[PDB]
RNA sequence: AGUAGUAACAAGAGGG
RNA sequence: ACCUCUGCUUCUGC
């Protein structure tokens, strides 16, 4: 229609201040007037509406309600009064008016009210259909980590959503840029259809969808499952000392699923490659996980997730593989040769160190894709040329940059223009350098350089641009066409310490190669299995063992002093080895053992808690060795923590005042001079002396001799007497 | 600033920089340390609203008459249970009060009572009830140009406060707080039903946590504060010209469970035209008590007692009677204060948090949940008081009381003392923890920290008290160490 | 005979487990009463004699006494200082670029962005600020438009540009003119002629209060808020140290709580690694003292040209705004004092401007001798203060600063028997030393306390203290191995909001669980927190349940919703309703859980988007409220909840009605009809602002142009409905001549 | 008087 | 003596 409002403007425009208001205020200088006011945001809203709301007109209504309701009820109540609240035409009326309104006003149609607040009403719909398994008891450290905190969105940056939003709402006010993606597009459509003649306010309508479009994420603690369905009732399933098993109802993303499967894969590979028999503790971890209640098998049967621990499983469940890798969406199948996992330093453009791991090796690569695939060729950090093909010249786009980003080259190393989040946290390298090269190809591409190749008249060229030259193009980049059979999945054969060979016996995949990073599932992951700690996660490996050892301590304690070699080698210890760095497994048992041994031969030198701290060192074959440690290093969340061999750490502690055992932070209850387990083949006596010479470094105590006493910094500031011992303990 | 590129420049000042900028740690060690310095000055005294201990109820069983739930109506079926009556004498004064207003505004209340008709009452402005609620004490506002020459005209008094010492009363109302009755103070609203394991869990927890809180005492006075908090806000809002009467009431449940209506006594609400939200709000307070002030004046410095009744007591082989007192005060609150009083119930969740975070965390370690445990398996496994043999251990129900009645104490005594004295003091029991924990804690200032502590410690009976409590921890630990 | 004493707890408990206990926020918090005068004077002379072996210039342009103590004579003793060095500020900030290579290039390219994309209304932004031109506190947005009105009439308008960098161009020019002209309402209208003098004071004045509510503290202290002038130019001097600070993991701003955890927890883990076995290792939970009256604009003004070397000219000095104005203020000293006549009964309001002259047989001797000190400070009413920087304000800045000493302490720069890392946020900091003896401790802490002091930067002896690393305090966070929970920090977020009945529902289930989330509320207590929660909702907005008997003003109407009503548990509370609330459904809105228990005709009034209670205004501060913390600024708390007729908005405050000031009102009545009508020709402006230099009158006769065609040539409209809004559009058009 | 506590309230402002 | 208005609005920053 648009009568009323010109009418009013009409009525307006008579009145001068008004006129010059209008006349003289420009639109962007309305967003300043818009706001004036005397009114001040109240600093204290609970007193103010404790005193108010015992007075006969608190609400301030639009003076239309005076129109629309009885200024008097049927019980004599005042409902609305002709008084103005200060700065506006609003009404001052009483909350009677609002009951009022609530019995016998005009009712409404509501069809609407699901579809705007669908992200609220899915809230209620995913809890009404969830199910609730029981109560645990337990200790977990919940690391704080950002996470996703609205299920349903659909991904869109700031930008994105309100250029969507405007097209829905409000089409007419769009401006020049109109909508790209048909992502943009086709939620566009639906959006529009599914509220058209939607009478709520505009407002409401925009204000929801910006919530509900836009993926929104906090920094929360977080012991379980990181997906936005569960962060969702982290008030219910996480408290200090329990866990409420629950599964939300509705389907979980593929995407949730699929890294969920590769985080099980890589820790069942880890936990497997540690035990006596791999493949037999592997299959059966295959045969009693579930992800979301649902049998591993039967996903990792019906998955089309190609990574390699992922691989390994399929491998020994008789499911066919593809032996590729994804990449930036691109499916990577490598022709021929091979390459070695490096780490070292990288100063990258932004002028950076950033310390990650290179390829190098000679690699031919083939890579599918949606629309796009090409024939990649890498050596040590090198782009010996990619050839590509595609239906755009738009899909030879995306995967041109991706390829140049993947050869780690030092064009791109040093072109970018943090290797952290704010937190602090780490964050993925080869990632991260493609979203950046994503949006700014400009400086990589005139960075890069150009070929004049040869007319050889059928491969074409890409410029420093986009263009297409005819004998010129990208320094080793080509356009040409060609790329069924790279899909095909094929039947390998597994060995019992998890080697994947094609049935021609080729080695196709090694545990060795499984990546190292401890991620966090999106979805609950259980093992179900005897071989894995009841409670998931690295911190939790390290809690629930010396939990285990202590609670258990007085069998475990008299295995310590009858047949020693049985308990080292309980399987229990072997979760705890998965966080010892493979290098030092052998090494670490053999010191603790000698100490162990130490501990016996010198007599009322007992010490219940040495022996606990460092107990699940001794589950390796053990090594001989000289090397003295002062510590031992666990890897834990991709970071080394040290745990001291004399006294507390902030890994493991003994508190005398609460007396119990502190573990990351967590308790896990608790159970003469001379300390007999601390160096091999020295006892530490007590405090240092003056009277026995200078003070020796640990490193330094090599040429002593039996009887002849030291002093030595032994640790954390502390000087002391030890002695090399007369005679030795063996292993 | 463009050009500039350094050499040295910190070493440089640093080598001219005098040796008394530094910051020298000295080792800390708890045993060695003295005990806070409390101030001195006359006894403290009270400055609740309302009465603690020292209150008395008259009250109905399972009320029924006409207008039950009417405040003015409950009042008068309380009244109206007491046969004691008698013509009301001074027996202590309020030496710096006008001590014949106060009987003379009780016999006034009595009369207004006695010949009420509707719902509310509001009081005559009489001359002895004006000067109770410093009717016209205001100074009338004059333009500076207009009295500039008068020669006693002054800033306002903006001095220190006074000084107190502690006196015994604040360690026993502490006591009594923490106590159970035999009353069931608080009535919760519903919940959902349970559903979720967890909540099934929770409801169980909390059943015995309200079994150990509703009939604490220091719940009744949660019940008092945000009645008498809730009922002067609301009057004064809508009742700014009027003497308006507020009847001091609460109700419970019997542990048989039967309902029960008390009445403690009136409220007289002054005028009540608040702005800013420190502004004053003037009342009277006439409360009944079985104790006599007299033994204990220091207790009741502002209040004016009166004797009005007696009261029988009757073994069946005698009866005796009691005197029956009314306790009779000018006092004042604010919107502020009004509002957090009617706020005071957060005070069961601080103490409930403490308590569940304590069985939690047993629980972890245990692997189950120990509240049937903590709860049933009565260990004294708490240290929360001291007696003449030494530190005196009590249960989880008593911890749960103990840190329900701080909280409320919290709450009626807030004051700026409290604040500075609870911040300050608690970085030294960090240090004494840091000592414990074996980790060498040392200070940059420790005269100055006791210095910060102790300048928070004036007149306020309860932080008088928290400062002792202070000591005789320390003296504690002190003694558990050397 | 057995004596209660909870303080006991802690002979078992470890202090940190029971923390919760030693913070009594179930109680009032102090407020002042009365003038702020007093803390302001005492601010203003301490600033001044912790500066006081500086160099006293009297300024050109406004006569102000200036104290100067940059490069001034070394501290000499452990007091608060303000004796910081040039070169050794410069020193830390180049160690700082060194460190972070490429860093300051970045934050400055990002903020140049920033500047060209900045809009004029960014500044309507901010709480109460000094309005120069009714020499008055107002908000942020009146204040903004009162200076671009008064700007304009003087012939400064670059502004009309919309840009925020035009309106910091008409600033800088004001400073020029011979006579700012204002209008004063006489006690009525008049105008007023400032002094060139006169005007460059209000524009360099902070207004200063007393801080209400904080907890913690016996005393009182003062607070400044600056005004329009300077309030831009803060603005990107933040930005730029935002910038810098979120790639400092030494920085605790700007991340809030559980961020500042784990970047605090990062730091502990880094530093344990980058250490030897042999190493002890300390922390210093450590504050602050004086960092307010101890920092120095003059040295601000060095960190931002340093940190902007080799940056566009017009930026560099763009930045250096904000610093130089600062270095210029002068403080309004309040609302001076109230007198008393005892023997004449009556009392007397004299302002902080009497002061200057003012008899002193009226006061105490403390208030005489403040005066007496003040007296040479005072140009026009206010006071000079030079040093100092008592409005606070550069957060980021002075962050940037503590950082740079924390980044000092790496080995290869100190070659020393020892070294130090840690986090700073502004005068909260703790710092990690390491070393191989305690005397490399005390050396290190020597060193970094002397560096702190040679750049004006004064750790409280009193306040802070050392202990092995394992525990440690920041923020009234307490880590114990790990950060443990301080429940009793947040009680006073529990209870009724007073925002409305709608926001408040939303407001007090999400508090319980995010406690529970964040603090470890049990779940016992949660519960409890609920039916607590719903009692207080209960007897603040009188809507207890349809079956009780409770006698209130709104009794009588719920209980006929009550009768009336089928299916009773589909009522929100607010209307009478049952609590559906426990712990399994705290995160979704009442209107939702309820929604399938409604009866349709009550869901249909209630979700009346008709109906004329909601108050929408923009999506940007949609299901928004304001929270004050126990500690710490105002916060911005998000809600979920459905758009009801509980979503009113109680009545405005009405004294301005019996002031000079009352004229106001009716302005602002006039601007919200201008803006409404408008928003009936372009809806979308309350989503996204619009942008356009065409008056609000000429766009909305070009829409209702457009849209009358589309409408008619669509078939919405008729021709006898395109004639009159055609013709009704001339008749504005010529009635607009 | 009382509240309070470094300065305030114990009604203010305006009209007549 | 009456009448009228006001209850965060001369005072709450970052
Ligand atoms: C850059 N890449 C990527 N890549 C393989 O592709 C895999 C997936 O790449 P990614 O994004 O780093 O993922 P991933 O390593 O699984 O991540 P994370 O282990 O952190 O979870 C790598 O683990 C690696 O095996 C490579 N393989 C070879 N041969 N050469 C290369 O240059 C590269
Ligand atoms: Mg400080």
């Amino acid at each position: 229609s648009g009568m009323e409002r010109i009418k009013e403007l009409m009525e307006m425009v008579k009145n001068s201040r008004m006129r010059e208001i209008l006349t003289t205020t420009s639109v962007d200088h309305m967003a300043v007037i818009k706001k004036y006011t005397s009114g001040r945001q109240e600093k204290n809203p609970a007193l103010r509406m404790k005193w108010m709301m015992a007075m006969k007109y608190p609400i301030s209504a639009s003076s239309r309600i005076r129109e629309m309701i009885p200024e008097k009820d049927e019980d004599g109540n005042t409902l609305w009064t002709n008084t103005k609240d200060a700065g506006s035409n609003r009404v001052l009326v009483s909350p009677n008016a609002v009951t009022w309104w609530n019995r016998a006003g005009p009712v409404s149609d509501v069809v609407h009210y699901p579809r705007v607040y669908k992200m609220y009403f899915d809230r209620l719909e995913r809890l009404t259909h969830g199910t609730f398994g029981p109560v645990k008891f337990y200790n977990q450290v919940k690391v704080r980590k950002r996470v996703d905190i609205n299920p349903g969105h659909k991904d869109l940056t700031s930008r994105e959503a309100q250029e969507v939003i405007m097209e829905v709402v409000f089409p007419n006010e769009v401006g020049a840029r109109t909508l790209s993606s048909d992502a943009q597009l086709t939620i566009t459509k639906e959006k529009k259809e599914e509220l058209k003649n939607c009478k709520i306010s505009p407002i409401m309508v925009a204000y929801m969808l910006e919530r509900e479009l836009v993926r929104r994420t906090r920094f929360l603690p977080i012991a379980g499952a990181t997906s936005s369905t569960y962060v969702e009732v982290l008030h219910l399933t996480q408290g200090t000392c329990w866990e409420q098993q629950y599964t939300p109802g509705g389907e979980a993303e593929n995407d949730d699923l699929d890294q969920t499967l590769i985080i099980a894969s890589r820790n069942i590979v880890r936990r497997s490659i540690v035990a006596i028999d791999p493949l037999a503790s592997l299959l059966s971890m295959c045969h009693t996980t579930s992800i979301s209640s649902e049998p591993l098998v039967e996903i990792l049967r019906s998955n089309p997730t190609d990574e390699q621990a992922v691989n390994i499983c399929k491998a020994a469940l008789g499911i066919r593989i593809n032996n590729s890798f994804s990449f930036g969406g691109y499916n990577f199948k490598r022709v021929k040769g091979s390459s070695q996992r490096t780490e070292k330093a990288v100063l990258t453009g932004n002028l950076q160190t950033l310390t990650m791991t290179i390829f190098e090796g000679y690699e031919e690569f083939n890579v599918s894709g949606k629309r796009a695939s090409a024939v990649l060729k890498k050596g040590a950090q090198r782009l010996i040329q990619a050839i590509i093909g595609g239906r755009t010249l738009e899909d030879i786009l995306n995967l041109m940059i991706t390829l140049m980003v993947f050869s780690q080259e030092e064009k791109m190393l040093k072109a970018v223009r943090n290797f952290v989040n704010r937190a602090n946290q780490r964050l993925n390298p080869m990632y991260q350098l493609l979203r950046h090269f994503q949006k700014d190809s400009s400086t990589l591409l005139k960075n890069w350089g150009t070929e004049e190749i040869d007319p050889i008249m059928g491969i074409a060229g890409i410029m420093p641009d986009g263009t297409i030259n005819k004998t010129q193009t990208l320094m080793g980049v080509r356009l040409s066409q060609g790329g069924y059979s790279f899909n095909e999945r094929i039947r390998v054969n597994i060995d019992k310490y998890l080697r994947v060979r094609n049935e021609k016996g080729e080695l196709l995949i090694s545990p060795e190669e499984v990546s190292e990073a401890q991620g966090q599932e999106k979805l609950p992951i259980n093992y179900n299995s005897s071989l894995m700690w009841e409670v998931n996660g690295p911190e939790s490996i390290l809690t629930n063992t010396y939990h285990w050892i202590i609670k258990n301590w007085e069998l475990l304690k008299t295995q310590w002093m009858t047949d020693p070699t049985v308990l080292y080698n309980r399987i229990e210890f072997e979760p705890f080895q998965t966080l010892i760095p493979k290098g030092n497994r052998a090494i670490y048992s053999g010191f603790t053992r000698t100490l162990f041994q130490q501990m016996r031969d010198v007599e009322g030198t007992f010490d219940s808690i040495q022996i606990i701290k460092l107990l699940p060192f001794s589950a390796h074959p053990p090594s001989l060795g000289r090397t003295q440690f002062s510590s031992f290093t666990l890897n834990i969340r991709g970071a080394p923590l040290r745990l001291l061999i004399r006294g507390n750490s902030q890994v493991f502690n003994y508190n005398q005042m609460e007396n119990v055992i502190i573990v990351l932070g967590k308790s896990v209850g608790s159970p003469s001079s001379i300390e007999s387990a601390v160096l091999r083949g020295f006892l530490i006596l007590g405090k240092a002396n003056s009277k026995y010479g200078p003070v020796l470094t640990i490193g330094e105590l090599d040429k002593l001799g039996r009887g002849e006493k030291a002093n030595v910094l032994i640790g954390q500031g502390d000087t002391v007497l030890v002695m090399k011992r007369k005679r030795d303990s063996s292993i | 600033v463009s050009s500039f590129k350094a050499n040295g420049n910190i070493e440089a000042k640093l080598g001219a920089m005098s040796e008394k900028v530094n910051a020298q740690i000295e080792s800390f060690d708890p045993r060695t340390i003295r005990e806070l310095e409390l101030p001195e000055g006359k006894f403290c005294t009270q400055r609740s609203k309302f009465l603690l201990m020292d209150a008395m109820k008259l009250s109905v069983l399972n009320p029924a008459h006409e207008g039950e739930g009417i405040p003015m109506k409950d009042a008068k079926a309380c009244l109206d249970t007491f046969w004691g009556w008698k013509k009301a004498t001074i027996i202590k004064k309020h030496e710096k009060g006008v001590n014949t207003n106060y009987l003379m505004i009780w016999e006034q209340l009595l009369e207004s009572i006695k010949e009420m008709e509707g719902k509310f009452l509001n009081l005559k402005k009489t001359n002895h009830l004006k000067w109770g609620l410093g009717e016209g004490q205001a100074p009338e506002k004059m333009d500076f140009e207009d009295c500039k020459e008068v020669p006693d005209l002054f800033q306002y008094k903006s001095e220190p406060p006074e000084k107190r010492k502690l006196a015994s009363w604040i360690q026993s109302e502490f006591n009594k707080a923490s106590e159970l009755t035999n009353s069931n103070w608080i009535e919760f609203d519903e919940l959902g039903n349970d559903v979720a394991p967890i909540e099934h869990i929770a409801s169980r927890r909390r059943n015995f946590f309200t079994a150990e809180v509703s009939q604490c005492r220091a719940s009744e006075y949660i019940m008092k504060a945000v009645y008498i908090n809730t009922a002067l806000l609301n009057s004064s809002c809508t009742a700014m010209e009027e003497y308006q009467v507020i009847p001091i009431i609460t109700k419970c449940r019997d542990t048989s469970g039967q309902r029960r209506t008390n009445l403690y006594g009136f409220i007289i609400k002054g005028r009540s035209h608040l702005r800013n939200d420190t502004d004053v709000v003037n009342f009277i307070s006439l409360e009944f008590s079985l104790t006599d002030p007299r033994n204990e004046i220091h207790k009741w410095e502002k209040y004016c007692v009166l004797e009005i009744g007696d009261m029988e007591i009757r073994t069946s082989i005698s009866t005796i009677m009691k005197p029956v007192y009314l306790y009779v005060r000018t006092n004042g609150t604010s919107k502020i204060k009004m509002k957090w009083g009617m706020e005071m119930r957060r005070c069961l969740l601080q103490s409930l948090q403490q308590v569940e975070s304590m069985i939690e965390a047993e629980s972890a370690v245990k692997e189950k949940d120990m509240t049937e445990p903590f709860f049933r398996n009565r260990e004294n496994d708490w240290p929360i008081g001291e007696s003449p043999q030494g530190i005196e251990k009590g249960t989880i129900g008593k911890v749960c009381r103990v840190l329900l009645a701080k909280s409320v104490f919290n709450s009626i005594y807030a004051s700026a003392q409290l604040e500075g004295f609870s911040a300050e003091s608690r970085k030294l029991l960090l240090l004494i923890q840091a000592f414990r924990d074996n980790l060498d804690p040392g200070t940059f200032d420790l005269k100055g920290l006791y210095e910060a502590i102790e300048e928070c410690i004036i007149n306020d009976p309860w932080v008088l008290l928290n400062a002792s409590w202070f000591n005789s921890f320390l003296k504690a630990v002190q003694l558990s160490m050397g | 005979g057995m004596d209660v004493n909870p303080m006991l707890i802690f002979l078992k408990v470890p202090v940190q487990n029971a923390i919760s206990t030693t913070f009594p926020y179930t109680g009032d918090p102090p407020y002042s009463h009365g003038t702020g005068t007093g803390y302001t004077m005492d601010t203003v002379i301490r600033t001044h004699d912790y500066s006081s072996r500086g160099i006293w210039k009297t300024n050109s342009e406004t006569g102000a006494q200036q104290l100067n103590p940059i490069d001034g004579p070394l501290p000499e003793d452990n007091e608060p200082s303000g004796y910081a060095q040039t070169d050794c500020v410069l020193e830390l900030i180049e160690g700082l670029d060194r460190s972070h290579p490429g860093l300051f290039e970045t934050a400055c390219q990002e903020t140049i962005d920033a500047i060209q994309q900045t809009r004029v209304d960014k500044l309507t932004q901010g709480r109460q600020t000094y309005d120069w031109t009714l020499n008055r506190n107002q908000p942020a947005a009146t204040a903004l438009a009162n200076t671009i009105e008064v700007f304009r009439k003087n012939g400064y308008k670059l502004n009309e540009s919309g840009r925020l960098i035009d309106f910091l161009k008409d600033v800088l020019l004001s400073f020029e003119n011979d006579s700012m002209e204002v209008t004063t309402h006489f006690q009525g209208k008049k105008r007023v002629k400032l002094t060139k003098k006169n005007y460059l004071i209000r524009a360099l004045t902070l207004n200063t209060m007393t801080k209400d509510a904080e907890r913690g503290k016996l005393k009182r202290r003062a607070i400044a808020t600056p005004g329009m002038q300077i309030r831009g130019f803060v603005y990107f001097v933040e930005l730029l140290a935002r910038n810098i600070c979120e790639r400092l993991e030494q920085s605790g701003l700007p991340v809030g709580g559980n961020e500042k955890k784990a970047k605090l927890a990062n730091v502990i883990k880094k530093m344990m690694a980058k250490s030897t076995d042999e190493e002890l290792s300390y922390t210093i939970t450590g504050d602050n003292t004086k960092w307010n009256e101890n920092q120095n604009p003059r040295i601000f003004l060095a960190m931002v040209l340093r940190i902007t070397a080799g940056q566009p000219e017009w930026f560099r000095d763009l930045l250096a705004v904000a610093p130089i104005m600062f270095s210029n203020k002068v403080a309004r000293l309040g609302r001076g004092y109230m007198f008393e006549s005892k023997s004449m009964h009556l009392r007397t309001q004299i302002s902080a401007e009497n002061l200057s002259d003012i008899n002193l047989r009226y006061f105490n001797e403390d208030t005489k001798k403040k005066i007496e000190k003040i007296r040479h400070l005072m140009v026009e009413g206010t006071a000079s203060l030079s040093p100092g920087m008592m409005m606070g304000m550069f957060n980021m800045l002075s962050t940037v600063l503590g950082v740079s000493v924390l980044n000092l302490g790496q080995r290869e720069i100190l070659k020393r028997t020892y070294w130090w890392d840690g986090l700073q946020s502004s005068d909260d900091f703790a710092l990690i030393i390491n070393g191989h003896f305690k005397e490399d401790i005390q050396q290190g802490v020597n060193h970094f306390y002397r560096t702190c002091k040679l750049v004006g930067i004064n750790m409280s002896q009193k306040k802070s203290y050392i202990n092995k690393t394992g525990t440690f305090e920041f923020t009234s966070f307490f880590y114990r191995y790990g950060f443990v929970a301080n429940f009793s920090m947040e009680l006073p977020s529990f209870g009724v909001a007073g925002n409305n009945e709608s926001a408040d529902m939303s407001i007090g289930t999400t508090v319980i669980k995010t406690n529970m989330i964040n603090n470890d509320l049990g779940p016992a207590t949660a519960q409890m927190a609920i039916q607590l929660f719903i009692k207080d909702y209960r007897y603040t907005y009188r809507c207890h349940r349809g079956d009780t008997n409770l006698e209130t003003r709104r009794t009588k109407s719920i209980k006929r919703l009550w009768t009336e009503t089928i299916s009773k548990a589909g009522l929100l509370v607010a209307d009478g309703g049952p609590n559906p609330y426990n712990l399994r459904n705290l995160h979704i809105p009442e209107v939702c859980l309820k929604w399938s228990l409604m009866d349709p005709d009550y869901r249909g009034r209630l979700c009346n988007p008709n109906n004329p209670f909601v108050h929408h205004m923009e999506v940007e501060s949609t299901n928004l409220a304001v929270v004050m913390p126990a500690h710490g600024p105002a916060k911005s708390l998000e809600y979920d909840a459905v758009a009801t007729t509980h979503s009113w908005t109680p009545k405005r405050n009405r004294s301005i009605l019996n002031t000079n000031q009352r004229g106001i009102l009716e302005d602002e009545r006039i601007y919200q009809k201008c803006c409404q009508v408008f928003e009936k020709f372009f809806p979308s402006s309350t989503y996204r602002r619009p942008i356009g230099m065409a008056s609000m009158l000429d766009a909305m006769l070009s829409r209702a142009r457009i849209d009358a065609r589309i409408d008619l040539e669509s078939g919405r409209i008729s021709s006898q409905d395109f004639s009159e809004i055609t013709n009704t559009c001339k008749a504005i058009e010529a009635l607009k001549r």
